[PDB]
């Protein structure tokens, strides 16, 4: 099923640009596939893997990286599938969610890593756009989130609205391997501003 | 699965019906919420003379075990105007003072601050002189005398002056280029302006600042944060209260 | 031409939440669109059409194992100043006023693997001398039978029954308008599993969403901390 | 050459988009911006005794580093009406001053001048005179008292008296027969009035003069002095304000 | 019939910017017609209807010589605290406000002799690490080629590309609403001449306007002068 963060993306440009705006199409900016780590036993309700989208995987993201990289501010959205790859024997769920302006990070700003969710945030996550995973239900959440930010636009290499947080509600329990948790991100209705200059 | 009442089925749940609405959610309204003089900060008035720093009017990321703290943090972004009670309260003998004129100077969102004593005032041999930015002028200056006064305050509305169109709450980046640990859930400007209090009293006496949030605006509602602790198991809080068995 | 004015006795007071603005220093300042997504106006909106997990002895969720009963799973007084209820979105909105009306909803979600299966019996239990120890005594009450394997997830409400209007959100020792009664899960059959030595115990997930009649009243300031 | 975009070609330019309104250019109105008080002088009370002289009110030939100085003169010619906040401000102990009412006069542009104390004022023996032109009558007199005075102030509006249709702010010639050095920039009655502050205190304080130009006009824009030194080169000007880093 | 009225406690300041009049004391004064020219409203208009030279170096052109290349042979940051944009109009006026929107027009007029001609590039670069140094560099940005001896001045708009709605006038340690990149003009060609004896060197002087979508808002104060 998918799950809109907030609203529908646009393809309106910022209002705040009065330079040349580029549209990325779809086969430019197209799609990446990642893993985001492996579900263990060993870890406890509250631990969260968070990945900002996108910025430690920029690097990864070969075309729209490219094109990104070379110019100063972008707006886009994001089309994203994290799935699970759990027998039917295992029991365990997870919360997904879309957290706009996510921090906690201590500073490992922009990198996707793992912390363990204090709490009332567990508790509450459910409150940001999101969507649960139970093994014995599913196995993939989709959500598909437009552009966000304080402003209408942003540099990517000083700001992630966007940062997917996946979390541990019931620990994993059943058959000993682990569960790996895989993530589709697909940039959507990207547009760039002002060129840099050349690499020399 | 067979959805209501009385048959025990499994699925099945018995009638509710509804109760019907009494007080309208009125209450729970986010810019009637925030429409209110809270006292959130207290400050130190500046000596007429020197070279003073002004204060930024920011109540965003505060912890204080206050109402208007935990409020201001569930959302993502804000956008409200803004109105202030400044009051002044002696904590020495108010007899101190004889006349006690307070300026105070409102800056919006990116205003120059640099200032040193440069008006002065001339009478009879001695003299007195006022800051460089405590004059009246471009922005607004107000002046209240504390002697005599039946309430030591002042007050006016000034509104939302921000470059941004929405002052983030939360901000996953830098407000700055250089990556510094400082610049990071920052962004120049998420705030109301800055204020500069400064008198002959400045000893004597401090403030009390409060803030009212006329057309109040948030977006994306984050978690809320507890306010006690976790009770024990199976049992309730309980708090001394108006109602309470006597 | 002066007008005959009188000043009233409680003259240059304060009183902090007037229904009137100051006097404006700063005019004609055009703010710019804010365009934004997901703008709320209301809390309770958001109360209501999201849902948070209790806190079962700092979990978020209650279990059953093979080896179950009698006993109940999940018990919790009805009050918002419960403590399944702390970590709750609707419970901490709630600080912020005196009196609550309406019903709250639970919604439990088995998380045990799809080789799992039991079935819960939730009672809603009204104020009584003391809170049922056993199934048999609860089930003469509201109750529902849950049959995880029919759906793996089942929501029930907590109804509100009282002679008052409004209940307190603060509650203490046992008043008239401080508890509603208690909520309680029993084990109407023990975990079943394809292999017990690979799944022993499954996980039931409970969270709370404001029911469709709930509502808050009287902003209240936060007392000291306890 | 060939315009817009893309092609590199000599004289071509890439495409721009003009960006939207928003502020409407309120701010940068040449009469919104001069209807505000400005605390521009500051000046001594004369003894209700004597001879005193009057003052001129004629803000614009001014250097002050203050943005009224700079703004009026901006144009060539000026117009506008005058508002005037006058506010005592004690140099010596407040309690010196037991009544100290203040007699303010404004005297429209081509009044005579010529006081000398006249009007007397008897009471069990003692006695008080006043200026002869301080006096209530043709002209505005204004009274007020300083002691237990919540703010120690008057203020009151006059308009332009002036023969000229429009203030020289700058004058090409001299605006008397005799060429005098002193006379060159000149002109008579390019001003807004006088006014003659006297009292009792005299000694004791001092002022604060504010104007406030309500219906201003404006005509042929001059040159705007810089207000800073010019960095160096290829720089930027660092200042210290309200958004910095931290 | 006395009206109840209740003091404010603001009730006797100040607050000099109060959108009110005073009381008035010299009525009825009609004031001769004033026709006289020239009668500006907004200082904005001004801005955006004349032109002011920029001071590089202290002149108002900077200049090639038969000598050039690669280097750039004017460079400033934009911001309206630029130094090469010291001495103008734009940002003298600029100073009374906080905060600006809009693009700035930039038009170059080449005033060596007929008898000589020169290529310009000028380029508009987006915030980044550090400034080409070289004009292969900068090309690959936004940029026009100037061939003087096509036309003689050219206009040049820096335009305005930012996250936020406004920047700020008062820049200092670089910010994300302090500086907007830099502005480039290099030499294609050097210049060449009839004889290199009698011209060897031509200037162009540079010139600033407002933009049409230029504005500023938030009237403030003067600070200590530096």
């Amino acid at each position: 099923g998918t799950t809109y963060c907030y609203s529908k993306p646009d393809g309106r440009p910022p209002s705040t640009v009065s330079d040349p705006v580029t549209r990325l199409g779809p086969t430019l900016s197209r799609h990446y596939t990642f893993k985001v780590g492996e579900w263990p036993h060993s870890q406890s309700h509250g631990h969260a893997w968070i990945c900002p989208l996108p910025s430690d995987k920029l690097k990864k993201m070969g075309s729209f990286h490219e094109v990104v990289k070379a110019h100063h501010l972008v707006k886009n959205g994001w089309d994203v599938v994290v799935q699970v790859n759990a027998s039917f024997a295992h029991s365990g769920a997870l919360c997904v969610a879309a957290v706009p302006e996510y921090e906690h990070t201590h500073e490992k700003a922009l990198k996707w890593s793992e912390l363990e969710e204090p709490a009332y945030t567990y508790q509450q996550l459910s409150v940001f756009p999101h969507q649960l995973l139970n093994l014995r239900t599913n196995s993939s959440v989709h959500l598909v989130m437009p552009y966000i930010g304080p402003g209408p636009t942003t540099n990517l290499t000083l700001h992630n609205p966007w940062t997917i947080v996946i979390l541990i509600l019931s620990e994993l329990t059943g058959p000993g391997q682990t569960v790996p948790v895989t993530m589709s991100v697909a940039p959507i209705d990207a547009m760039v501003n002002g060129p840099l200059p050349n690499p020399e | 699965v067979t959805n209501v009442g009385e048959d025990g089925e499994p699925g099945e749940t018995e009638p509710r019906h509804a109760l019907s609405p009494v007080d309208m959610h009125v209450h729970t309204d986010v810019s009637f919420l925030l429409d209110r003089f809270f006292d959130v900060e207290t400050l130190e008035l500046s000596n007429l003379t020197g070279s003073p720093a002004t204060h930024v009017l920011d109540p965003f990321g505060s912890t204080a075990q206050l109402a208007w703290a935990r409020l201001l943090n569930t959302c993502t972004y804000f956008f409200s105007d803004l109105e202030l009670s400044i009051q002044f309260k002696f904590t020495t003998t108010p007899s101190s003072v004889g006349e006690g004129f307070v300026w105070v100077k409102w800056f919006p969102v990116g205003a120059p601050t640099k200032t040193t004593d440069a008006w002065q005032l001339e009478g009879g041999g001695n003299s007195v002189r006022i800051q460089q930015l405590a004059v009246a002028g471009m922005s607004p200056t107000v002046v209240f005398k504390i002697a005599g006064s039946r309430s030591q305050a002042c007050g006016f509305s000034v509104p939302y002056t921000s470059m941004w169109r929405v002052v983030p709450v939360f901000y996953n980046g830098w407000g700055a280029p250089t990556k510094e640990k400082a610049t990071y859930n920052w962004l120049p400007g998420a705030h109301f302006g800055s204020i500069l209090l400064t008198s002959d009293a400045h000893d004597k006496g401090g403030c009390y600042l409060r803030y009212r949030f006329p057309r109040a605006n948030m977006y994306c509602p984050r978690p809320i944060p507890p306010a006690f602790t976790r009770p024990a198991d199976k049992t309730r809080h309980k708090f001394p209260t108006n109602i309470n068995k006597q | 031409a002066p007008i005959r004015v009188v000043s009233v006795p409680e003259s240059d007071s304060f009183m902090s939440s007037v229904p009137d603005n100051s006097t404006p220093l700063y005019p004609k300042v055009v703010v710019p669109p804010r365009q934004v997504p997901g703008r709320f106006t209301n809390f309770i909106d958001v109360a209501k059409q999201t849902y948070s997990f209790c806190s079962i002895s700092g979990k978020p969720y209650f279990e059953v194992t093979n080896t179950s009963g009698d006993e109940p799973l999940f018990q919790m007084d009805v009050s918002l100043s419960a403590a399944e209820l702390h970590g709750t979105y609707v419970a901490s909105l709630s600080s912020f006023f005196a009196q609550y009306r309406g019903s709250l909803n639970f919604n439990f979600i088995f998380t045990g693997a799809a080789a799992t299966k039991a079935k819960f019996l939730v009672a809603f239990v009204p104020p009584h001398s003391a809170a049922p120890k056993t199934r048999d005594e609860a089930m003469a009450c509201i109750h529902a039978v849950w049959d995880v394997g029919l759906n793996s997830a089942f929501s029930f409400n907590v109804p509100y029954s009282s002679p008052a209007d409004f209940m307190a959100v603060y509650s203490a020792e046992a008043t008239v308008v401080n508890v509603s009664g208690w909520l309680q899960v029993y084990a109407l059959t023990a975990l079943t599993s394809t292999d017990i030595a690979v799944n022993s115990k499954g996980r039931v997930l409970v969270a709370v969403s404001a029911g469709p009649d709930f509502s808050l009243r009287h902003p209240v300031d936060l007392p000291d901390k306890q």
